[PDB]
């Protein structure tokens, strides 16, 4: 069910990613906009991103969860292009939430590294 | 032209420190103490790196505490840690009953008031405590001048003063006072033989022979100092102090003379035979007891031993010592009564204007047949670089810090002193007294003799001598 | 939820800083406070900002004086104490240097006694020119400038490069002050004052990792075998020489992000050079870690090659201790990172289940990705002390706990054995390899002959002696 699936991925991302991590607010808005934006071109036969250094370390972040997910949740492979972005995009959201909005870490908006 | 010469380092740096600073040696003084916590006032390094060296010395845990200085002290001054840290020991810790309070670099630096705290946590104390008694004592113990050795016996004295003067004069106890000094767990075991033996009571102080603790079926954990409040407080009313170490409690001695009028004997710390000799020469003099045939026996036993060994593969070989200065000069003496030749003596801190006069210094330039150099405020880049520059040496003796520097010569190296961590038990294996002599001894040749067959050193003689 | 141990009713704000995760809890409303300040006189395990740079950081490189300005003692303490070996004969832990500074320099200023010492070292061995000067408490509080100092040692020593750190123990709460001052500073001052020969199309650093036992060097046979030049180590088995070109690095794959997470944030900041976050530690998560390297350089091929001849090289063995491990409880109690590291790792690879975990000096995003990675049931401790490690053996009975070598002194009197979790038993536990070595360590301190005999009371006529029969992979 989309809920299901949704949770599927949000509990393989925080038991296994360190990318929604990072030391500041804006990379981990950069890295979560990033990574899963790569996830979905894998998850649906889409050709990645491979350009700039950058689009580079999503696409080799990516392709970690891309083929766990693939080999996880047999789901993975069912479910449509259309629903395999709206799941993303969920977990875009959740993610966001948990490790930004709701997160206490209070380093995370210092300026200065 | 047969000279014992003292000279000083020669750089301003160090390279490789020989000791670390005072507040080290004060915690080592307080954690021979039962019941007692140091707290180390000042930042946290100053606490957490020693309660390592003391791990890699004993391999055990010893309980020390920080006041955690942290940055606003810093500008505004640190009372209120000091004051925060006696009472959450006090609260955690129902059986605590003394708390050495360390003062560090910093909290010397910064000038915090450590006896108007005192004052404030005496009447905290008291209110939040009222059947408990807690003894703090103010360990004024600066890193920038001294050493352990120093702050040792800064904190031996102060803890005894704080205590003494609390309990004062009562009924004389027909005991000794003996403040061995820095010495090991089997140091401690020998003396309490050689007392038993003598039928001498006696308070050594601080009793670390727990710090070698079992690992028991109940799990109960008794790696303690066994010196008491009860103990320390009975100082007062003593026979006599006997002390073993002029740099490390013979300033308690003389304090318990002044304030109690108990008599203080300094005697030469007792490595080797005539050491030993004189030291029980000394508490035979002062007990009225006489030296037992068990003791005779003992140093017989020890000098057997060492006769093995002297001539054959002892006489002219030149030996380096570094350590505590009560250590190397009374290893040095050793030395010399089984024919090795300590030509290179090094003494690691500022002490030099009292090292000139240190009597064993002309016992030794009254005997020497060959140059010695001492020298003090050394660090042990001073080995390394003179065995560079041609120095040879046939053995080190030194604690483990100077590991490298034998490795890397290639030369023997015998562990003695603090800290012995890179050989296995060394702490529960005296080094003093008759069997000391012995027991060092024969490291000294099963060190060579393993260099013998490790180099290829004629090491067919090692059958029918 | 949150835990107020019975030790520390009296020092109650404590309860903030311990967690055991519990069913269907929303982890956001429980993460630990964690780097705060300390509670006076509890005996945390907490050390001070100068053994961050000296001891952590700075101190592993190989080619380098460690100039300690302060008195002697800070430089004893943090001698002898390491395990960081060298390809050249191990100078970093042959050596440390202090200023000895006197109660005259208190008085008078240690500017000239830090000059003095630093020709000294310079004349003492004519084949070292690189230094980095750290300052300690008393040196802070009489405000000598060691930068001026350095500047005048260079103008006058044009052939010598010296780096200063500001790190009196005092600053922040722990070691973790240390590792950022002297990170931001390495970036500001040195990164891109020389450049080296690139002898690849795939370059990296590798940030965080600081070659305990070896660790670096046995990860280093990897990047050599699938032909990636890395450019410096940081600071493992590293130069300071290496460390000035970090700038020409294609890719920061970072392990440490606690202590070094700083300059890989800045190298991306300031050069563009990606950050990546692998494990290092943990066979499954090494796997992970080199297929994202041969991604990002387009090496798939090559990663695969590597990956397959390591797991059939050290995977029966791996699996032979899984059987042996599975279910035995085990604690971590280190500095942070190794927390989030080998929670998981040992869990999947081994069988073990990590029930309590405590982190000397970790932040609150060290706890993010612990408690995220941790299992129910766990307790979570920032800044744990030693009465609290007392408490938490009586709630959770570890079998085993990976700690540094006095607690583990410690707790072998509960009969607990222990693995060093900082300086390692026998290393190195980085890479494939790695994990086997820690794999076997664990199993050997678990399944000991003397923690059985050790419980037998020789005068209960009931007891007899046990034998146990142990193996080996
Ligand atoms: S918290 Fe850290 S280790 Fe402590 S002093 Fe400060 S920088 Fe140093 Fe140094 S000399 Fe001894 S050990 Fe201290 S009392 Fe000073
Ligand atoms: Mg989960
Ligand atoms: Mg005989």
């Amino acid at each position: 069910m989309s809920q299901s699936h949704l949770d599927d991925l949000f509990a393989y991302v925080e038991e296994r990613c360190l990318w929604q991590f990072f030391s500041r607010t804006w990379d981990r808005e950069e890295n979560i906009e990033g990574v899963l934006n790569q996830v979905g071109r894998l998850l649906t036969g889409q050709e990645p991103l491979r350009g700039t250094p950058q689009e580079r370390l999503f696409y080799a972040d990516a392709l970690a969860m891309a083929n766990d997910v693939r080999e996880r949740f047999p789901w993975a492979s069912q479910v449509n292009k259309e629903e395999i972005e709206f799941l993303l995009d969920g977990l875009k959201s959740r993610l966001v939430d948990v490790t930004i909005t709701r997160s206490t870490n209070r380093e995370l908006n210092h300026h200065l590294y | 032209p047969a000279e014992v010469k003292l000279s000083p380092r020669d750089r301003e740096g160090i390279i490789n420190p020989m000791y670390d600073c005072q507040p080290a040696g004060a915690q080592y003084a307080g954690i021979g103490i039962k019941d007692c916590i140091p707290l180390v006032h000042g930042g946290q390094g100053c606490t957490m790196f020693v309660r390592l060296l003391f791990a890699q010395h004993f391999k055990e845990n010893f309980d020390v505490a920080s006041t955690s200085l942290h940055e606003e002290s810093a500008v505004f001054g640190g009372a209120k840690r000091v004051e925060e840290g006696v009472l959450v020991l006090a609260r955690r810790y129902p059986n605590l009953r003394v708390i050495p309070i360390i003062t560090t670099c910093s909290t010397e630096v910064i000038g915090d008031d450590i006896e108007g705290s005192i004052r404030v946590c005496n009447r905290a104390l008291e209110a939040e405590f009222p059947d408990r008694k807690i003894y703090l004592a103010p360990v004024h113990t600066p890193s920038f001048k001294g050493s352990h050795v120093t702050g040792y016996a800064e904190c031996v004295k102060s803890v005894f003063k704080t205590i003494t003067d609390a309990h004062g004069k009562g009924q004389p106890s027909g005991k000794l006072n003996v403040f061995p000094g820095w010495v090991n767990p089997g140091d401690v075991v020998l003396l309490k033989r050689y007392f038993k033996e003598m039928d001498v009571e006696a308070n050594i102080y601080m009793d670390t022979e727990d710090f070698d603790s079992p690992m028991l079926p109940n799990k109960s954990i008794e790696t303690h100092g066994r010196t008491t409040v009860e103990d320390i407080a009975d100082s007062a009313n003593a026979l006599a102090t006997l002390s073993l170490a002029r740099y490390e409690g013979n300033t308690t001695g003389e304090l318990l003379q002044k304030t109690f009028a108990v008599p203080n004997a300094l005697v030469n710390t007792p490595y080797g035979i005539k050491n030993t000799d004189d030291m029980l020469r000394k508490i035979a003099e002062v007990t009225g007891k006489e030296i037992p045939e068990s003791l005779v026996r003992e140093r017989g036993i020890a000098l057997d031993a060492l006769a093995d060994l002297a001539h054959m593969f002892f006489a002219n070989k030149k030996v380096a010592i570094f350590g505590h200065p009560d250590l190397v000069l009374g290893l040095a003496q050793f030395c010399m009564e089984v024919e090795l030749e300590p030509v290179l003596l090094l003494i690691g801190d500022d002490q030099g204007n009292k090292y000139k006069k240190d009597p064993r210094i002309e016992e030794l330039k009254n005997t020497a047949h060959f140059d010695i150099e001492i020298v003090h405020n050394a660090d042990l880049w001073e080995l390394e670089k003179r065995i560079n520059a041609g120095l040879q040496l046939d053995l080190i003796m030194g604690h483990s810090k100077g590991r490298y520097v034998a490795i890397e010569a290639n030369i023997p190296m015998v562990r003695v002193g603090f800290p012995t961590f890179d050989r296995a038990g060394l702490y529960r294996k005296p080094s003093i007294g008759y069997q000391g002599a012995m027991e060092l001894g024969e490291m000294i040749a099963n060190a060579m003799f393993a260099h013998m067959e490790y180099t290829r050193n004629k090491e067919w003689i090692l059958n029918t001598w | 939820p949150m835990v107020l141990l019975e030790c520390d009713k009296d020092i109650p704000e404590r309860q903030k800083h311990i967690y055991l995760k519990a069913p269907n809890e929303d982890t956001r409303e429980f993460l630990p406070i964690a780097n705060a300040a300390t509670i006076p006189g509890t005996l945390s395990e907490r050390g001070c900002a100068f053994c961050g740079a000296k001891l952590v950081i700075g101190g592993v490189l190989k080619d380098t004086i460690q100039m300690i300005h302060g008195p002697l003692g800070c430089a004893y303490d943090t001698w002898h104490t390491k395990r960081y070996p060298t390809d050249n004969g191990h100078f970093n832990m042959k050596y440390v240097w202090s200023t000895d500074m006197k109660e005259s320099h208190v008085v008078f200023g240690g500017e000239k006694r830090l000059e003095k010492s630093m020709h000294e070292a310079f004349d003492e061995m004519p084949d070292i020119k690189r230094m980095i000067v750290y300052t300690t408490c008393p040196t802070a509080l009489i405000g000598d400038d060691i930068k001026a100092v350095a500047k005048k040692v260079m103008k006058d020593r044009p052939d010598v490069d010296v780096f200063t750190v500001e790190c009196p123990g005092f600053s922040g709460v722990s070691q973790s002050k240390g590792h950022h001052v002297l990170n931001i500073g390495w970036i500001n001052e040195k990164v891109e004052t020389m450049e080296k020969e690139i002898t690849s199309e795939y370059t990296m650093n590798f940030i965080g990792d600081f070659n305990i036992q070896g660790d670096t060097q046995l990860l280093q046979t990897y990047w050599d075998r699938l032909g990636i030049q890395v450019v410096a180590h940081f600071t493992g088995n590293g130069t300071y020489d290496d460390l000035r070109c970090m700038h020409q690095a294609q890719l920061n794959v970072v392990n440490c992000a606690r202590s070094s997470g700083y300059i890989a944030n800045e190298l991306k900041k300031r050069y563009g050079i990606p950050r990546l976050d692998i494990d290092s530690w943990g066979f499954n998560y090494m796997a992970e870690g080199i297929r994202k390297i041969c991604a990002f350089f387009g090496i798939e091929e090559k990663g695969e090659e590597l990956i397959a001849e390591e797991y059939a090289k050290w995977k029966p063995k791996l699996d032979w201790y899984k059987e042996r491990l599975q279910g035995k409880k085990m604690a971590i109690w280190t500095g942070g990172p190794r927390l989030w590291h080998w929670t998981k790792s040992v869990e999947d690879d081994l069988g073990v289940q990590v029930v309590a975990m405590s982190s000397k000096f970790g932040h609150e995003e060290d706890f993010e990705k612990v408690i995220a990675r941790g299992k129910e049931g766990t307790y979570y401790i920032d800044d744990g002390n030693e009465l609290e490690f007392f408490e938490i053996i009586d709630l959770v009975k570890p079998d085993v706990i990976f700690t540094g070598p006095r607690v583990g002194e410690l707790v072998k009197k509960l009969h607990i054995p222990y693995v060093n979790g900082h300086g390692y038993h026998n290393g190195p536990y980085m890479g494939f390899e790695g994990f086997v070595n820690l794999a076997r360590d664990m199993y050997n301190a678990v399944h000991n002959p003397l923690r059985h005999l050790a419980a037998v009371d020789i005068r209960d006529k009931s007891q007899t002696t046990p034998v146990i029969v142990r193996g080996a992979a």
